[PDB]
């Protein structure tokens, strides 16, 4: 099962910005064998790399590849905000491994200033200007609602919420 | 058309500024025959401070407070003006959008509402902000008229006023304003509706306050409108059934009393001419609820 | 008395071309008077006079945009005066913001503890503490201070000072200096205060009651105008046999110029049946500076 990779990350992205959809996979069977799938259709790609430049409204919801035969790869969801300022995610499926990283963007490349997180009512972090957040190793405790409250052109915005959840361990046990 | 530059104490050691700051207004190169400078604090009025030097001095606060000066020459011909504010590297204020309800006055008396959909802090560069009127009942809104005015310190000012049917208005139709930009992500949105709650009759009071032996020349009027539900009010004066020009009284601005309502205190200034010819000095308050032409008045005079 | 002068930020602040430096060097006896132009310890312009300085500092967008210091010295008969000039540093570095309040009149004169608070907001937690310094420009020992640290919901923090000042010193003209060294901050946040100047002019209070409306025969408003007072800063209070009332009894709106020169200020204030029916005077009271020799200026209200 290949698994497809968006770069950059954080598939909630802006309108008008960049993504390149890519599925691996064990074989580099690159060449006319990629099958590119939005909503219960196909596309017009056969290269294992599908970039959407200007993203429009009508380029979110779930894509999957289908690079040679095997059976399917696993649906990535593409969500495209208009907001001013959007809390663009690493993953939200995160295991207790890989770490989680958290983004405020603003609309465009506006530098953002002032900026809060909040960790469900309770602050997290407070900055002067635009700061991430590079949770590396997170435990079962950094999960629940996230957004990001910034100041634009002088003026104060605040984010979406944004559900994040962490998993426990998958198996454990050992006797 | 003299030659009108205006410098500032700059700041001391490593960049501090000095706890006062001295704006000197230098007006230079003129054949003299009448000279006026007005020192307008963002538009207000300030009183009193070949080649001419006006000095303004000026706390730290309202130098830090980011409130732009303006040295205004009068010279016959024009009304030649500078600028001056504490300037600031980057970051200017985003644009902004208020929606003004219509006055009593004109929503009573004179039977013409308007509705104003204010939008401030744009930008001279590409800015062409599309204001747009909509109806909650979807029902068609009259031809609206949009103004552009250039301010002191650079940016645009857009003005849309739109007349409102009275009967519409008083049945409770909501007016929403849609302001629309090009860079902006979103859509400014503004609502305006009726103040729906209790009702209250307003209790108009006019009062003179006693003479000052100091000054023989002129009085003060007073007027205090207390317990009226909602806040919307029109305060006016009326000299022998004459209404007298806005900018002779000042009112203050709806503040909500203890008990149960809101309260506003007008304020006017007479000269002895007036006091002399014995007139009933009538002070008229506007309000929804002032039954029964939605209008309550007071009279004082002398004795 | 030598003073400095820059070019002033055009119209939303904005830095115009080529800014002129002007030195103002007046009030000394003619003779042997010699000024000269210091760029960050350098030469940069020497003037001989026997009036100000006849010839000033033309720059380019270039200079002024960096850490540049200016200094214009005045070495008259051997005696040497400096200034130092600089462009003007942020008031809120990194949007950290620095309030420096003043004392009302009330405990100004009547209290006599006046007391200025500093308050910086905005500010992020940190592995220390902000270092806050109170100092007075000419030069004075301090009172102490009441430092109070804060953890705002928000994650921002902040930080109050209180210093208690003298009247005296206060009405002689005093400036006070609140200092601000956080790390996080690049350089200072630098805040002063001093008593407003200006022209004096003593209140006018008028105070009376409403007359009685039929409608609910149990409250009565009582109203005080106080007009033709300079500076702007006043306290109203409302006194009740001689002991004062709480000050969430009556509402006293902000100062507002008059049409002439001077400011007019309204409190309301709401009273009982019970309270009014014993025949009691109610005072207003307004403190001001200008009001000599006590400054507080009272007028009386009552019934009939
Ligand atoms: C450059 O200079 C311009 C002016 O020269 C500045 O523009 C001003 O911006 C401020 C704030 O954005 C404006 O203040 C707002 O005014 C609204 C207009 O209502 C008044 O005016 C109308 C007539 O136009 C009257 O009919 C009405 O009765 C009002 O008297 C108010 O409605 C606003 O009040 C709302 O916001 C305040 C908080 O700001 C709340 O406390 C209120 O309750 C209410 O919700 C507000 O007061 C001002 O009007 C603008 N000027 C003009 C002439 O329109 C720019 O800001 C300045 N640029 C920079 C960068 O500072
Ligand atoms: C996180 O949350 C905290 C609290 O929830 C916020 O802290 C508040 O920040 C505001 C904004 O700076 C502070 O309000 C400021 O108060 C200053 C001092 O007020 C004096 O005078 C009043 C009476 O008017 C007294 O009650 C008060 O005790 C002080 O003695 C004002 O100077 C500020 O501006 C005022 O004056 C200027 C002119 O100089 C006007 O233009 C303004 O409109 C305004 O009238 C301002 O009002 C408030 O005190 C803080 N709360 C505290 C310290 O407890 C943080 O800002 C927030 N963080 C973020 C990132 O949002
Ligand atoms: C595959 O499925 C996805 C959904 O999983 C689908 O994306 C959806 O597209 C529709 C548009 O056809 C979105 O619906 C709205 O359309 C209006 C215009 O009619 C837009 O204005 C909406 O965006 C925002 O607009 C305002 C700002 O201008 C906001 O105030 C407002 O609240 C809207 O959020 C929005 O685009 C629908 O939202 C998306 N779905 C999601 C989850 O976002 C996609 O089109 C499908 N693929 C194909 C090829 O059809
Ligand atoms: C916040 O992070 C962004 C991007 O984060 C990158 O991607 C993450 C998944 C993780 O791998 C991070 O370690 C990465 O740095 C930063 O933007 C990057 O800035 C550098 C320096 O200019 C640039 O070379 C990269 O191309 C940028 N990334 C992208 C996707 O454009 C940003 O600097 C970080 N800090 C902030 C915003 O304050
Ligand atoms: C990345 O986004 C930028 C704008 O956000 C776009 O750049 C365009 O790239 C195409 C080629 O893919 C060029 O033909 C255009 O001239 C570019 N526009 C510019 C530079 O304004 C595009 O959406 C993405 N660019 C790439 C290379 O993928
Ligand atoms: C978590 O962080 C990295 C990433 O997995 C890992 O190498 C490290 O050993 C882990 N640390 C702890 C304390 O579990
Ligand atoms: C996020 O998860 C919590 C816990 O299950 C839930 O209560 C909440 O409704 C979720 N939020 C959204 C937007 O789905």
């Amino acid at each position: 099962k290949p698994k497809v990779s968006l770069n950059p990350p954080w598939n909630r992205i802006f309108k008008g910005e960049n993504v390149t959809l890519t599925c691996n996979g064990n074989n580099f069977f690159e060449v006319s064998s990629t099958k590119w799938f939005h909503n219960g259709s196909l596309s017009e790609e056969t290269n294992s790399s599908l970039n959407i430049v200007n993203a429009k409204f009508e380029d979110s919801g779930e894509y999957k590849c289908q690079h040679q035969q095997v059976n399917e790869s696993e649906p990535v969801y593409l969500e495209v905000f208009s907001d001013w300022l959007l809390l663009q995610a690493s993953a939200e499926v995160v295991m207790e491994g890989q770490p989680l990283f958290l983004r405020c963007h603003g609309w465009r490349n506006w530098d953002v200033y002032k900026v809060i997180y909040y960790k469900d009512g309770e602050a997290l972090k407070y900055w002067y200007e635009n700061h991430n957040i590079s949770i590396t190793n997170a435990t079962v405790e950094d999960s629940g609602t996230y957004y990001c409250t910034g100041k634009v052109w002088q003026l104060d915005y605040e984010s979406e919420p944004l559900n994040i959840t962490v998993i426990k361990a998958p198996r454990e046990k050992y006797w | 058309p003299p030659t009108v530059k205006i410098l500032q104490s700059s700041c001391d050691g490593g960049g501090h500024f000095p706890p006062t700051i001295q704006l000197l207004c230098l007006v230079s190169g003129y054949t003299p025959g009448t000279i006026q400078i007005t020192w307008l604090e963002d538009g207000q009025v300030m009183d009193v401070d070949a080649s001419t030097q006006s000095e303004l001095t000026l706390s730290q606060k309202h130098w830090l407070s980011d409130r732009t000066y303006t040295c205004q020459v009068t010279y016959q011909g024009h009304t030649f003006e500078d600028s001056t504010k504490k300037c600031a590297d980057s970051n200017p204020r985003g644009v902004s959008a208020y929606l003004s309800r219509p006055s009593p006055f004109d929503l009573f008396i004179r039977k013409s509402p308007t509705i104003t959909c204010l939008v401030v802090d744009l930008a001279p560069s590409k800015g062409t902000v599309q204001l747009t009127w909509s109806r909650a009942s979807g029902k068609p809104v009259n031809h609206s008229t949009r103004k552009e005015e250039k301010q002191r310190n650079g940016t645009l000012t857009v003005t849309s006023t739109l007349p409102v049917g009275t009967r519409d208005w008083i049945e409770g139709e909501t007016y929403q304003c849609r302001v629309t930009h090009p860079h902006l992500p979103r859509a400014l949105m503004r609502s305006t509706t009726k103040t729906s709650g209790p009702r209250a009759a307003p209790e108009v009071y006019a009062f003179a306050t006693p003479e000052w032996p100091g000054s023989r020349d002129k009085r003060t009027l007073a007027c205090l409108i207390q317990n009226f539900m909602p806040e919307d009010i029109s305060v006016q004066w009326l000299h022998n059934e004459v209404q007298l020009p806005d900018a002779r009284h000042s009112t203050t601005q709806p503040r909500k009393t203890k008990g149960s309502g809101f309260f506003v205190f007008s304020r006017l200034e007479v000269t002895r001419a007036e006091w002399e010819q014995k007139d009933e000095f009538i002070c008229r308050a506007v309000h929804e609820a002032a039954s029964p032409s939605q209008t309550v008045q007071r009279a004082v005079s002398v004795n």
